[PDB]
């Protein structure tokens, strides 16, 4: 299943390299440790509401 | 917006709104980046000169979150045309960079593959905008948001008298009384995905609005994230 499992547990982006998945991130947002969540550089990264 | 809800504080942040010489929006945009702003490129035939402001959530009145912004460099797809409303699409680079803040944020820029997997395979998407509440009515001082199905594709080719192309996707309803309308032209089509909303669409076109047995009319941001980065990156 891969990224068609759950999006590979991915954050976001999720591709299959080799029968395995790589995930991926936005502009703006660097992946994680854990090669799967996407963190922000900045304060009003895209894709989010500004919920101050 | 025909239906819906109003924008809540912070909840349609990369909304943009095409001003013109009167200080009228007339259409919607999304913002891309500090410089850039997405919006339809029928839309630069609706005014002579124009402005983008952002940050604004009720127009009846300036709360001091607002900005204008000059636009430097237009640049429409040169394959639209009247005739079709095909390749209803373009970019806005900025005088000024936008300074990001509370209502103003960038949408993300999704990638082909993923998008079209994952993105528009979605139940739902989010149309906002400033334009009509009705059909035959007036535009909408305050900014409304609405959450619109993805429709067959097969399904609005029928119901369409106009050749729904390949860069155009159908979103809405068919006989709920909610659909984009006169004014959102331009404005964001975005698919939420774990709390992070991803650029999908352009608002373009639709017989009407909300009418039933009709759908609203989408450009097909996927078809275009070629474009838009080189269209970006100069
Ligand atoms: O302004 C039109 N509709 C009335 C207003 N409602 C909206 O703008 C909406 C916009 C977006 C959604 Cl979503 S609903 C219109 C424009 C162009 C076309 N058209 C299509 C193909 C080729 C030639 C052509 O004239 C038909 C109708």
């Amino acid at each position: 299943k891969l990224c068609s499992l759950d999006n590979g547990d991915c954050d976001q982006f999720c591709h299959e390299e080799q029968n395995s998945v790589v995930c991926s991130c936005a502009r703006g947002y660097t992946l994680a440790d854990n090669g799967k969540a996407c963190i922000p550089t900045g304060p009003y990264p895209c894709g989010k509401q500004t919920l101050e | 917006i025909v239906g819906g809800q109003e924008c809540k504080d912070g909840e349609c942040p990369w909304q943009a709104l095409l001003i013109n010489e009167e200080n009228e929006g007339f259409c919607g945009g999304t913002i891309l980046s500090e410089f850039y702003i997405l919006t339809a490129a029928h839309c630069l035939y609706q005014a002579k000169r124009f402005k983008v402001r952002v940050g604004d959530r009720n127009t009846e009145q300036e709360e001091g979150g607002e900005a204008v912004h000059e636009v430097e460099v237009v640049i429409k797809h040169n394959r639209f045309t009247k005739e079709t409303y095909d390749f209803d699409i373009a970019v806005l680079r900025l005088k000024t960079p936008i300074t990001f803040r509370m209502n103003v944020a960038p949408a993300c820029l999704p990638e082909r593959d993923w998008a079209e997997s994952t993105l528009m395979t979605q139940k739902t998407g989010i149309v906002s905008g400033f334009g009509r509440t009705h059909e035959k009515g007036r535009q909408s001082t305050r900014l409304k948001m609405l959450e619109v199905p993805y429709v067959d594709r097969n399904s609005c080719k029928l119901s369409s008298s106009f050749i729904i192309t390949q860069n155009m996707f159908c979103a809405g309803y068919d006989t709920k009384q909610e659909d984009a309308c006169q004014g959102d032209s331009g404005g964001p089509h975005v698919t939420r995905f774990k709390d992070t909303y991803f650029v999908t669409g352009i608002v373009s076109w639709g017989e009407g609005c909300a009418r039933k047995g009709k759908y609203g009319i989408y450009t097909k941001v996927t078809a275009f994230l070629k474009w838009i980065d080189r269209s970006m990156k100069t």
